[PDB]
This record gives structure tokens, C-alpha cells and sequence, in this order.
């Protein structure tokens, strides 16, 4: 055990569990011979790139699962949400860290994976004849996130049973509590909009339900801490 | 010992049927002896789910045209197939000047002449066609709309100033070639409802596969 | 209560970096996270956890480490004040230290649902004081 | 874990937690060019210097704190209490060891410090006008020790909040259970009386109260084991 720091942010975390570098690539920058070599894109290092610790969600027996969108989650938050908004283009890598705090008397298993272009699909009326498009509160939940309503198909008509095909990591209470994931910038373009397009979405679902005997804390706090890697911006407004 | 068949190109080869134009004489259907077909690769049912296995893709398409009368007959009639690239204006009528715009590749062939066949490049202004887009273009109805995935339109019509003497049926096949794919994703396990979004039936949510009685009986 | 405090009283001015250490004395089975943030002099106490989350902060998981020490970069009692009619060389540098429940207190059956914490402070080696000033409420009685 | 022995005394203790050598000095002897170079002071090694294990005190929720005086505590006990009494002068260093035995389901924090010339001050009547001097049972409690009645001011008008300024060590149940302290001879003179003057007093107070859920043992045994270091005596009677 030891604590790492990035500016004014200091998190207490375990030595170095197995990290998952999504798709074997490290969030790097973008060279000079690109599309916009004129408007030299300024890369934040100071405060912009540090440890943000989102409002902890409480695991319950009945919990269905949660998901956040990127970069949406932060475009609201602090000095990073500052850049994302008053800037024309954005490319950024991510270090995501998820941890639970539970006694050796709780049981559960959370799959934690990242899914590019996570496009939500609602119920469509029920009988299948209403072309209802997911709201804005469902498409970009912010930093509070949003709860799945049909985990089995990941609110989008896809088996979750196959989500492992994405950069994932498991959190089995009886073995580990913290899971870490490095995500590179993934998109069909070098740069893009930070407010219109959500390159990906963080998914965390209880595959084995939370359980405990009466008397033990009934809710397990899940704490998501995340940090931007090699983040770049272009065209101030 | 060989695994050539499990490659992407192997998986996506084969020219499938993705389009069918009807040009009846008397009819409600395409009354002006012409038709416009915006290129949809979902035209081959089986397709959608196969491609939706990946997030991004790239490829070239080889189009082959099969034309005959409804009974599959061959007749002395000449035809014009016009490809209007995306951004180019499709013909609103059987005499639209678009039919003569050089910048719209066109190919002529007699029904007797064997199938027409041409290759179409990776259009998209983006680095890859992307089946999923988690955003909107600068609750909405523009969600999941990556327009830069348009391949173009195919306008078909009988040559000549006057309607054709025969009822015609064109079939469009498409072989995908030189394929590259990225970011694989969960195989659609629910039925498709719309050509645009991934929406499903929230009542009829079925288990991926066949169920059984007990977990101790086979 | 701190010895530092009592010694500052026999002096008029001072400055240096401070250092507070927190000690969790709860059951060993408990875990959770506390956010400890410092708002430099002038900055008003952060509205909520999230806004404090943007300031110089430290996430403390007493599930991992039972202790944590925070450093106060600087404090300077140098700005003079002549209020009532009695001149007092006062702070203004009232730096602030807030502490929020990042997560809730989690415990298994069998462990108390409350625990205490102890604050320990001292000043860094860069501390200093000026102007001997004897002052006290406690004096030798007749 | 391992067990150390000093003669006929064998204690089972943890490998080597952090020890606190009070004031950075090691309990040493006193050279020949002193005050009494004639009456060559005999230094006990055999039995006199070993492990004494005092009557364990029981920690409770309501416990206020305890304190023993030195060398008083031992002048009653065994062959050391033998020397201290029938001898004119005394100088001795001390190794003090304090341990609790509690399940990972108890919580508490005991500050354990040593204070030279610990002079007890009673209440003084209450209103402040009675010049009552602390008894002999309060000034020299023996090996049973004595309980504070006003811990906050350490039964002597001094903040405990500042006791850390003395050789101290903490015992936080959720981290350690044993605390150790080496004490050198501290006095304004080379030698002194072993029955009249108590060079110092061992203090152990609950700063964070003992706590547990109904059903767990309600009292935590605190065991004080101590051993004399470089102890000397002069002038037999």
C-alpha cells in the first residue's frame, strides 16, 4: 500500500494490482503532420490532468448496474470541463480506477469494462412499434452516471455475457476490490467534439449480486476516481 | 491446420443481394420508369448483425447488376445505371438533367449483355465507416447518426425518351472487398426494430439462447 | 489545545508551513473514504464535496492507511489590525481545512457503527516567531 | 513473532515494532569519578534485572486512564523491591512494554507516555479554597497503579492534549497492540532515594474510547511487562 499524487489530488490506493491497458495501446499525443498543424493544439499538464473522484455510487442487492459517458462525465466537472466546453476539438486518454470498500463478509462480482461508441437504445414503446429516441439524461448522464434497466442486453440489444470482449476487469469481493483501466483515444478521426460525441462509456455491473447477513453494512460504496492522459484541445471560444 | 476461412475478408466476401428495383408498366410502383436506390448494405438481411460485430470498418464494394422481366426473361432493351456520389443531386424525374451530369458516373448495357459490374471506393470523409455513433451532429432524433457513412445513390432507368415496352426488374448484388475492422463488440442477441437505431422490444426481451429445465438435466 | 498554539501566544508574529496528521481509531474492519481539502486564505469554504474536490484535496481511505498527514503550505500572522482601540497583529490567512465523507462508513456485522479520529499538528522546520509578548489568563495567585 | 528471555522470565512478543528511546538516550551506568567513588555501587545483573509482568488492568468503555510511579511500582515487587528498600541510593533505566489483546472487532487508541517528576494535584476541596495534599495511595499506587479522575488535565492541571511532548507511543487497536519504551535515568542528581522520590510516572490513557458490538468481550486486558536497565545501588542497610 502507498499513495500517489498528481498536483493537489492525493489518493490512497493499493501498490499495483493488474492494470488493463485497453487494446494494448497507451494514450499518446498526436504529431505535427496532422489535419490542423497551424492551430497548434495546446496540451494541458498543470491542473487539467489530475485525480477526479466522482460521487460514490452505493451498491445494493437490487442494483442493476451503472454507466457513465466520456468525455461527458467531465465536461461538467472542474477545469477540465472548462477546456472541453470552450474549445473546438478534443482527444484524450484515460486512467480509470474503481474501488469498493467491503468487509470480508460481503460477496459480489462486478464486471467493469469500457465500450466505444456506447449507443443507448430504449424499450421503443414496449410492443416494438414506437420509434422513441433515448433522452439527453440517458445519453449523457454526467458525473452521477445512470442505471441500466435491462442489464442482460445492456440497454442496447447486446448480450452482456459477451461484454468481456471489451477492455474489462473483474472485481470479485473475495479477492480484490480495486480495478484499473488505461484507455487510449479511440475514434475514426484524430480529433472531435467533446460535447457532441462520447467516444466511449464506462460500464460497471453486478454479475454476482451483493449479499450479506443482516447486520453488516447493506450498501457497498463504489468509488470511481479517474485521470486524463495526454489530453489535447484546439480552437478556443 | 489452415485458418484462411476465419479471416475478415473470407467472412465478408461473396456478392450478396442488397437491392431489387421494380419497373412495371402499369403500376403504383415507380410510375416514371426510373428509380433511385441509396446504397444500403443492410439490404442483405444477414448482413447487419455480421458487420455490427465491429465498431469501425473500411472496404470497397463490387456491384453486379442483374436485370430481366418478372419471369426472368431477357429482352432487347437498353438501360442506364447512374451512380450519384454523396453530395450529388439525385434525379427527381425521368428527364432530370442529373442523368446527363458527367460527374455522375453512368454505365449503359443491354439486357442481353451479361451483368454490369463496377467497383466503388471507400467514400466516407472519415477514416472509417462506423456502425455506432454515441452523439449528435453539431432527447433528440439525430442520435446515433454518422452521416459520413453514405456511399451514394444508384439511379436506374430505361434508356430513351419514352417508357420502356417491357416490365423490368433489376437486382443489385454487392461483394465487399479489402476489409479492415476495429473494436469488436457483443453480438446482437435481440431482434432489430429499426434500420437506424439499436432499439429493441422491452417486453419481448428473450434469452440469448435455448433454455432448459434444470441445471442438472441435459 | 496544541502546544504550538500555546507558544504562539508568547510571541507577536510568525510564519511557516504547518502539518496536521489524522488518525483513524475505529474498528479494524471498517473502510471508506474521506475527502480532506484545503482552501487557501480568501477562498470561501467550498459549497459541496465536488467543488472541494477541485481544490487542493486528498482522498483518504482509512481502509488502506490508518494515518494521513496534510501539509499547510503557508500561514502568516503579519497583517496588523487596530480594531477597538487595542492593536492586534492578526491573521486574515485563515486557511481552511474541510473534511467530507467521500463515501459512507462501511462495516460488517459485529463492528461499531461509529469511530473517532484524532488531529495532531506541528509546524515544519521552516517555522519562526517574532516579538516576545508575555500574555496569559493564568497567573500566580496572591 | 518470537520469544525473548532474561533469566527465568520468558515473554511471547512480536518481532520488533518501533521502540521509543526516550530523549534519544540509552540507560547507561555511572563512571568511577562521581560523588561516591569509595562505596563502589554494586550493579545487579542476575535475577534483579528481568521481566516483571504486572497485574493486568482491564480496559472498559468508561475507563478514564491509569498511571504508575517509578521506581515505586517495583519497590514492593520481588528481589528488585529487595534492593530498592534495603539500599541507600538508586539509579536505573527502564524498558517498558505494554500490550492489549483484542479482536479485530474492538476499537480504541491509548496514548502511552512517560512523565518525569509526575506530581499529582488533587481537586483542592472543589471550590478551590482547601489545601488538601494528595494521599500516599495516590502519590505511590504501587504495582496496581491508580486511575485518573480528570484525565483531560492529567490530575495536575496540564492539558493531556500536549502530553505527546513526552516520550510517548500510540496503541491504535486497528494497527498495533504492543507499545515499547526505553527510559534513561532522569534526575537532577547522579543517584537518589528509591522510596522517597519517584523519578517518573508511566501514563496510559484511552484517547479514543473502547468500543464493540454486544457479544464481543467487553474488557480488553492491558498487560504491562517491564525490565530494569543498568540498575545500580549503594549503601546497604
Amino acid at each position: 500500500v502507498a499513495q500517489l499524487t498528481i498536483g493537489n489530488s492525493t489518493i490512497t490506493t493499493q501498490e499495483a494490482a493488474n492494470i488493463i491497458v485497453g487494446y494494448g495501446e497507451w494514450p499518446s499525443y498526436c504529431s505535427d503532420s496532422d489535419a490542423t498543424a497551424v492551430d497548434k493544439p495546446t496540451r494541458p499538464d498543470v491542473s487539467v490532468n489530475r485525480f477526479y473522484t466522482l460521487d460514490t455510487k452505493l451498491w445494493e442487492k437490487s442494483s442493476k448496474g451503472w454507466y457513465w459517458k466520456f468525455p461527458d462525465v467531465l465536461t461538467e466537472t472542474g477545469v477540465f470541463g472548462q477546456n472541453a466546453q470552450f474549445h473546438y476539438l478534443y482527444r484524450s486518454g484515460f486512467c480509470i480506477h474503481v474501488q469498493c470498500n467491503a468487509s470480508k463478509f460481503h460477496q459480489g462480482a462486478l464486471l467493469v469494462a469500457v465500450l466505444p461508441e456506447y449507443v443507448i437504445g430504449t424499450v421503443a414503446g414496449g410492443t416494438g412499434t414506437e420509434d422513441t429516441h433515448p433522452p439527453y439524461k440517458q445519453t449523457q448522464p454526467g458525473a452521477d452516471g445512470f442505471e441500466l434497466q435491462h442489464p442482460y442486453v445492456l440497454d442496447a440489444g447486446i448480450p452482456i455475457s459477451q461484454l468481456t470482449v471489451c477492455p474489462h476487469q473483474w472485481i470479485n469481493l473475495r479477492t480484490n476490490n480495486c480495478a484499473t483501466i488505461i484507455v487510449p483515444y479511440i475514434n475514426a478521426l484524430p480529433f472531435d467534439s467533446a460535447l457532441n460525441h462520447c467516444n466511449f462509456g464506462l460500464l460497471v455491473v453486478p454479475i454476482s449480486p451483493l449479499d450479506y447477513d443482516q447486520g453488516a453494512t447493506p450498501v457497498i460504496p463504489i468509488t470511481i476516481t479517474l485521470a486524463p492522459m495526454c489530453s489535447e484541445f484546439a480552437g478556443l471560444r | 491446420h489452415s485458418t484462411a476461412e476465419t479471416t475478415l475478408d473470407s467472412f465478408f466476401s461473396r456478392a450478396g443481394l442488397v437491392g431489387e428495383i421494380d419497373l412495371p408498366l402499369k403500376g403504383t410502383t415507380n410510375p416514371n420508369g426510373y428509380a433511385n436506390w441509396d446504397i444500403d448494405i443492410t439490404g442483405y438481411a444477414q448482413m447487419r448483425r455480421k458487420v455490427e460485430l465491429f465498431t469501425y470498418m473500411r472496404f470497397d464494394a463490387e456491384f453486379t447488376f442483374v436485370a430481366c422481366t418478372p419471369t426472368g426473361e431477357v429482352v432487347p432493351q437498353l438501360l442506364q445505371y447512374m451512380f450519384v456520389p454523396p453530395g450529388a443531386p439525385k434525379p427527381d424525374s425521368r428527364e432530370s438533367l442529373a442523368w446527363q451530369t458527367a460527374t455522375n458516373p453512368s454505365v449503359f448495357v443491354k439486357l442481353s449483355d451479361p451483368p454490369a459490374q463496377v467497383s466503388v471506393p471507400f467514400m466516407s470523409p472519415a477514416s472509417a465507416y462506423q456502425w455506432f455513433y454515441d452523439g449528435y451532429p453539431t432527447k433528440d432524433l439525430e442520435y446515433g447518426a454518422m452521416p459520413n457513412n453514405m456511399m451514394g445513390t444508384f439511379s436506374v432507368r430505361t434508356v430513351g425518351t419514352s417508357k420502356s415496352k417491357y416490365p423490368l426488374v433489376v437486382r443489385i448484388y454487392m461483394r465487399m472487398k479489402h476489409v479492415r475492422a476495429w473494436i469488436p463488440r457483443p453480438m446482437r442477441n435481440q431482434n432489430y426494430l429499426f434500420k437506424a437505431n439499436p432499439n429493441y422490444a422491452g417486453n419481448s426481451i428473450k434469452p440469448t439462447g435455448a433454455s432448459r429445465t434444470a441445471i442438472t438435466t441435459l | 489545545s496544541t502546544l504550538l498554539g500555546q507558544l504562539c501566544g508568547y510571541y507577536t508574529q510568525w510564519s511557516g508551513s504547518l502539518e496536521v496528521t489524522f488518525m483513524f481509531t475505529g474498528s479494524f474492519m471498517a473502510t471508506g473514504k474521506m475527502l480532506i481539502a484545503y482552501t487557501p486564505p480568501g477562498g470561501p469554504l467550498p459549497k459541496d464535496r465536488a467543488t472541494a474536490m477541485l481544490g487542493t484535496h486528498v482522498i483518504w481511505d482509512f481502509g488502506l492507511q490508518s494515518s494521513v498527514t496534510l501539509v499547510i503550505p503557508w500561514i502568516s500572522n503579519t497583517h496588523y489590525r487596530a480594531h477597538a482601540r487595542d492593536g492586534v497583529f492578526d491573521y486574515y490567512t485563515t486557511g481552511l481545512v474541510s473534511i467530507w465523507y467521500q463515501t459512507n462508513y462501511v462495516v460488517p456485522i459485529g463492528a461499531p457503527n461509529t469511530a473517532y479520529i484524532i488531529a495532531l499538528a506541528a509546524a515544519q522546520k521552516n517555522f519562526t516567531m517574532k516579538l516576545c509578548k508575555d500574555a496569559s489568563d493564568i497567573l500566580q495567585t496572591g
